[PDB]
């Protein structure tokens, strides 16, 4: 759900499309994560392991 | 580049002014 199952009912939404959320909060366009979503897949993913 | 992207149409403010 992203931040609004904090703020109310829970609303579904794609996890992609909350990281593109998220990155235009502070600043940084969509289209670099909607771009290089892989790239930041598999960062996030080495960073988890 | 954009995965999971359809393809549809856009509306252009200008060309029907114009045209
Ligand atoms: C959604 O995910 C499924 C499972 O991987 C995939 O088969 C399908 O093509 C995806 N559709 C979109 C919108 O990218
Ligand atoms: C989108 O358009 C391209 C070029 O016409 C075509 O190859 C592709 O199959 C289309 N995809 C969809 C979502 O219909």
């Amino acid at each position: 759900s992203g931040w609004t199952f904090g703020a109310g009912p829970a609303l579904q939404i794609p996890f992609p499309m909350q990281m593109a959320y998220r990155f235009n909060g502070i600043g940084v366009t969509q289209n670099v994560l909607y771009e290089n979503q892989k790239l930041i897949a598999n960062q996030f993913n080495s960073a988890i392991g | 580049v954009v995965i999971g992207i359809v393809n549809n149409t856009v509306y252009d403010p200008l060309q029907p002014e114009l045209d």
